[PDB]
């Protein structure tokens, strides 16, 4: 149960057994030593994710199970050439099968055999959720150049006809630049004009210009309030193949990134990435709780785990504070399996039930349960 | 749920309230009128 | 390749690539095949080169904001209402001047100085009603310039075009009108799996008249507005999203399963080849074939944003100014001859 | 001359002039920018919902 | 002038862009909403005993 997808619930206090949900596993760890032969049986009953694929299995092919959960190892890491963990169970014929997070790669099917990935784990960035503020260019968006452009050469053939005016009827003269100012005035609300002198076709044509005045502005407004509010979009980093990690101090004061020490995460990142893994090193942090406690703190900038657990975490956090870039750019993308015995029989016969099970659509039902939260919008 | 997507106009119904207000006023304006004539009598 | 019944005889054969690789032309299979359950039965599929899932496909459109006029917030009754209320204020304004306590022509033209918010006119009225009633009427042109403006900005602000299909359970999909043409690649992964479904399989009968011959005549047909929809892998729609400009995958990913290289059901090469993808995969060697080949953006962020006001829908402002022009011109021959 | 300066404008006679005189309507004409934009806005938001 | 104009039409268009989207919140609907089937725990909600 070191991974949300089993949980482990001691016993429904109303009947003393647990409800047809989950299955009874039995929480045989071995708690003070070897003193004696005593494995601290206590029944209880877990249930999650991999427990339904698992009670799936079972009646799609007939067998029974009896869980015996785990001594001595989280998932099993090679010492001295011996396996612990569910590795080190199934290697010493004692488990003939494992199941939960295996996180499937070459050391650990070198000895032990798997089936096929039934959901996918790689490597996700996790970051806060930056805020999303309006485009620098948006005064000058919600209106075209057309209608700009029209809306000049109208003002250029109104003084045309303004001048044209010169010749009106008996009633400082009325020039193209007094006029010109006064129709820039007019469309930006008022500066202090000098108007038509009299003349009804003058006192009119200004007239007329300051009706298409009143709607040209009250459309810009109209349309400067609709994009303000619909338009929000921005994305904190690309990924771990951006320049952002590559190269950390060509910035502002760096950003800061580091996992889980002694993983699987590490171990890779060590692998095929020196200076990514330096300044991971200098930047080390504690355990997932922790890390997300200084995420939110805003102490660190970026966080490095596996897909599916960022995810999950992701998923029922308080509001949706955390973002996961993830999702098509995951790195060194493995899969989660059944570890068969080595050279065993059922190996077929399971990855087909669990093909079989892809088929019809019955694991979506089962990550819409378990593997979903608030913000899945 | 019935979804508030609707391009409402402004019918001659739909915004009246402010002829009333004006109607109103028109009427002020005239027993003001009338006060303000008896007044210069 | 799928299974299907022959046209003459009784025994059912595979299809394509299948056949070729079972019936002893073909010792491998280098190239993006789905991994399922009817295919694993006579075939050993290595572990999965990459991950993918079935997405759609959808044409991007202009927002086409569709203004067409701009009294269209207005009801043609209360465009000419307010005219004939301007005068009646304006001829109340001048008849408030004969009795004892302005000009009848510049008390008129002040209501409509007054409302258009212009600077012409001179003199304000000097009676103490005419005078409470341009302060109650500059109330009124504000409230008429006000309330436009919430009701142009509202109907701007509610002009969503529609709402894309979204995942697989959309009830649009599940049971689709008759103009909403959409297929998909015959003889495929897709096609075995709405075949299995139970609802999706009545559904599946409307896709099956028109299915394209292959995914890139399919995604040629999007484009030219014959193809509403295409249903298919998303490392492919993903190439075929970014390139084009005009193609973005709406839906969410619901058939969670990656290529494979598969052989037969007997041969040494399963073996060390499905060692070889688990370590290539870990040395980042599949990230490079993927930096080079699959991933070069040249379109994306999705904006997505409203439409910006064109020449073609605030024309009719510009014809009223024109319009303007010319009774000006009719105006000045009166002016003259009233002269 | 304050009436007219909250509904935009109608057509007043101003301070004779005395700074306190100008500026006391110029800050009354800076509560009417903020009135009147404000009344707008929050026109603007009940018409939608 | 202009930039008078795109100074009070901006603070107009932002501040009605803040006054629409000011919806305090979402209540419950039904009863497959994710924040009753594990809810905080500020949230105390109960039923008739029995
Ligand atoms: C986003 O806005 C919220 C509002 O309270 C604030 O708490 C948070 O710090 C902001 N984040 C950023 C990155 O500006």
């Amino acid at each position: 149960e070191e991974a949300p997808f089993v949980i482990v619930e001691s016993v429904d206090p109303l009947s003393g057994t647990c409800m047809r949900n989950t299955v009874p596993c039995q929480k045989r760890i071995i708690s003070e030593n070897k003193t004696d032969e005593e494995p601290g049986y206590i029944k209880k009953c877990c249930k999650g994710f991999c427990i339904d694929i698992l009670k799936k299995i079972s009646k799609s092919v007939k067998f029974t199970y009896d869980l015996y959960l785990v001594t001595n190892g989280k998932h099993g890491k090679k010492i001295n050439g011996t396996w612990n963990g569910m590795i080190g169970e199934v290697v010493m014929k004692r488990a003939y099968m494992a199941v939960g997070s295996l996180t499937i790669n070459e050391e650990r099917s070198e000895v032990v055999d798997f089936s096929v990935p039934f959901i996918e784990t790689g490597i996700s960035v996790m970051v806060s959720r930056s805020n999303g503020t309006v485009s620098p260019s948006a005064f000058l968006e919600p209106f075209s150049a057309c209608v700009w452009v029209m809306m000049f050469v109208m003002l250029l053939i109104v003084s045309a006809v303004a001048v044209f005016v010169f010749e009106y009827f008996s009633p400082p003269s009325f020039t193209i630049g007094k006029a010109i100012w006064l129709l820039w005035g007019l469309v930006f609300n008022n500066s202090v004009p000098v108007q038509n002198p009299k003349g009804t076709t003058s006192k009119i044509m200004v007239s007329v210009w300051a009706f298409f005045a009143v709607i040209f502005l009250a459309s810009y407004t109209a349309n400067l309030a609709a994009f303000m509010i619909q338009e929000e979009y921005v994305d904190q980093v690309s990924g771990l193949s951006d320049k952002k990690f590559q190269r950390p101090n060509d910035f502002s004061p760096p950003f800061r990134f580091g996992t889980v020490p002694n993983g699987s995460t590490e171990r890779n990142i060590r692998n095929n990435y020196a200076e990514m893994h330096a300044y991971m090193g200098k930047f080390n942090q504690r355990g997932v709780d922790d890390a997300l406690l200084s995420l939110k703190t805003g102490k660190l900038d970026a966080f490095i785990y596996d897909a599916a657990v960022l995810n999950y975490m992701a998923g029922r956090d308080e509001g949706c504070k955390l973002v996961t870039i993830g999702s098509g750019k995951v790195f060194a993308s493995t899969g989660y399996g059944i570890a068969i015995q080595k050279d065993s029989g059922w190996k077929r016969q399971v990855d087909l039930a669990i093909l079989q099970l892809f088929g019809d659509g019955e694991m979506e039902e089962l990550e819409a349960l378990w593997l979903t939260g608030i913000c899945h919008n | 749920e019935k979804n508030e997507v609707m391009s409402s106009q402004l019918d001659i119904d739909n915004m009246a309230g402010v002829f009333y207000m004006l109607g109103a006023a028109m009427a002020l304006s005239l027993i003001t009128f009338i006060s303000e004539h008896l007044f210069y009598w | 390749g799928t299974q299907e019944r022959v046209q003459n005889s009784n025994k059912k054969e595979w299809n394509g690539m299948m056949g070729e690789l079972l019936s002893g032309q073909a010792d491998m299979i280098v190239a993006p095949l789905t991994i399922n359950n009817e295919r694993a039965q006579y075939i050993e599929f290595s572990k999965p080169f990459k991950y993918q899932g079935l997405t759609i496909l959808v044409k991007k459109e202009i927002p086409r904001s569709t203004l067409d006029s701009f009294m269209q917030p207005f009801q043609s009754t209360l465009w000419l209402l307010v005219g004939l209320s301007v005068h009646v204020v304006a001829v109340m304004l001048y008849l408030l001047d004969r009795f004892s306590p302005l000009t009848l022509s510049s008390a008129m033209w002040f209501s409509w100085g007054v409302l258009l918010n212009s600077g012409i006119g001179e003199g304000a009225p000097r009676s103490f009603s005419a005078r409470i009633l341009g302060m109650v009427w500059a109330g009124f042109a504000m409230i008429i310039v006000a309330s436009y403006t919430a009701n142009l900005a509202a109907f701007l602000v509610l002009d969503r075009p529609e709402e894309r299909i979204t995942g697989i359970n959309d009830p649009r999909l599940r049971n689709p009108s008759d103009k909403f043409i959409y297929a998909t690649v015959k003889q495929s992964s897709v096609d075995i799996y709405f075949r299995r479904q139970v609802e999706l399989s009545t559904m599946y009968r409307h896709m099956e008249k028109h299915n394209y011959e292959s995914a890139a005549e399919a995604i040629q047909a999007v484009r030219d507005n014959k193809l509403h929809a295409f249903i298919w892998d998303s490392a492919v729609l993903e190439f075929e999203a970014s390139q084009k400009c005009d193609l973005v995958t709406t839906g969410e990913l619901f058939f969670r399963s990656g290529f494979g290289i598969g052989m037969r059901k007997d041969s040494p090469w399963k073996q060390q080849v499905s060692l070889s993808i688990l370590k290539s995969h870990e040395n980042g060697f599949m990230e490079d074939l993927d930096k080079t080949w699959v991933r070069y953006q040249e379109c994306d962020s999705r904006s997505n944003a409203p439409a910006t006001l064109t020449c073609e829908n605030m024309a009719g402002v510009f014809m009223l100014v024109a319009g303007g022009i010319v009774a000006g011109i009719f105006l000045i021959f009166i002016e003259i001859a009233y002269k």
